[PDB]
């Protein structure tokens, strides 16, 4: 609907299908991790263990 | 037990040595308290030995 | 990098970078133009500004 007044004017009406494809287009750049993250990141272990 | 390796106790020996068989064969019963996986520490109750 | 002149030979330079590692350095401007080429380096992109 295109309920509007004032005495204005319309021509070209169309209704016309798009085309979508932008997947991605950035990464994460490097990432290096930190003394702390790579501490934190050996938290949880479990030993091997011969009885 | 392989899975979370822990060395659960069965029981205790007790060495036999050339100075300590009197004492040994006097004392029977045993009272022990000790700690469990679950409901750690209590007092687990009084049998007399194995041999 | 730059170039620096003193058209009469005077005091020095001081240079300040401040990005990951804080360096110092002075440079004595000549009557002519010659140029430094001071190093740094960036760390992290979440880092703060460089401040020369």
């Amino acid at each position: 609907t295109l309920i509007g007044s004032g005495t204005t004017y319309l021509d070209n009406l169309s209704i016309t299908e798009l085309n979508s494809t932008p997947e991605i287009l950035d990464e994460p750049e490097v990432k290096i991790p930190t003394d702390q993250e790579i501490m934190d990141a050996h938290k949880i272990y479990f030993a091997d263990l011969n009885f | 037990n392989p899975s979370t390796g822990n060395t659960y106790i069965n029981g205790m020996y007790f060495a036999p040595t050339q100075t300590n068989k009197e004492a040994l064969d006097y004392i029977q019963k045993y009272r022990v308290e000790a700690t469990l996986q679950y409901s750690g520490f209590k007092d687990i109750g009084t049998k007399d030995k194995e041999m | 990098s730059g170039y620096s002149k003193d058209p009469l030979t005077s005091n020095s330079i001081i240079v300040k970078i401040k990005a990951k590692e804080e360096k110092t350095d002075y440079l004595v401007p000549e009557q002519g133009y010659t140029k430094f080429s001071y190093e740094f380096e960036t760390t992290e992109k979440d880092s703060s500004n460089i401040e020369i």
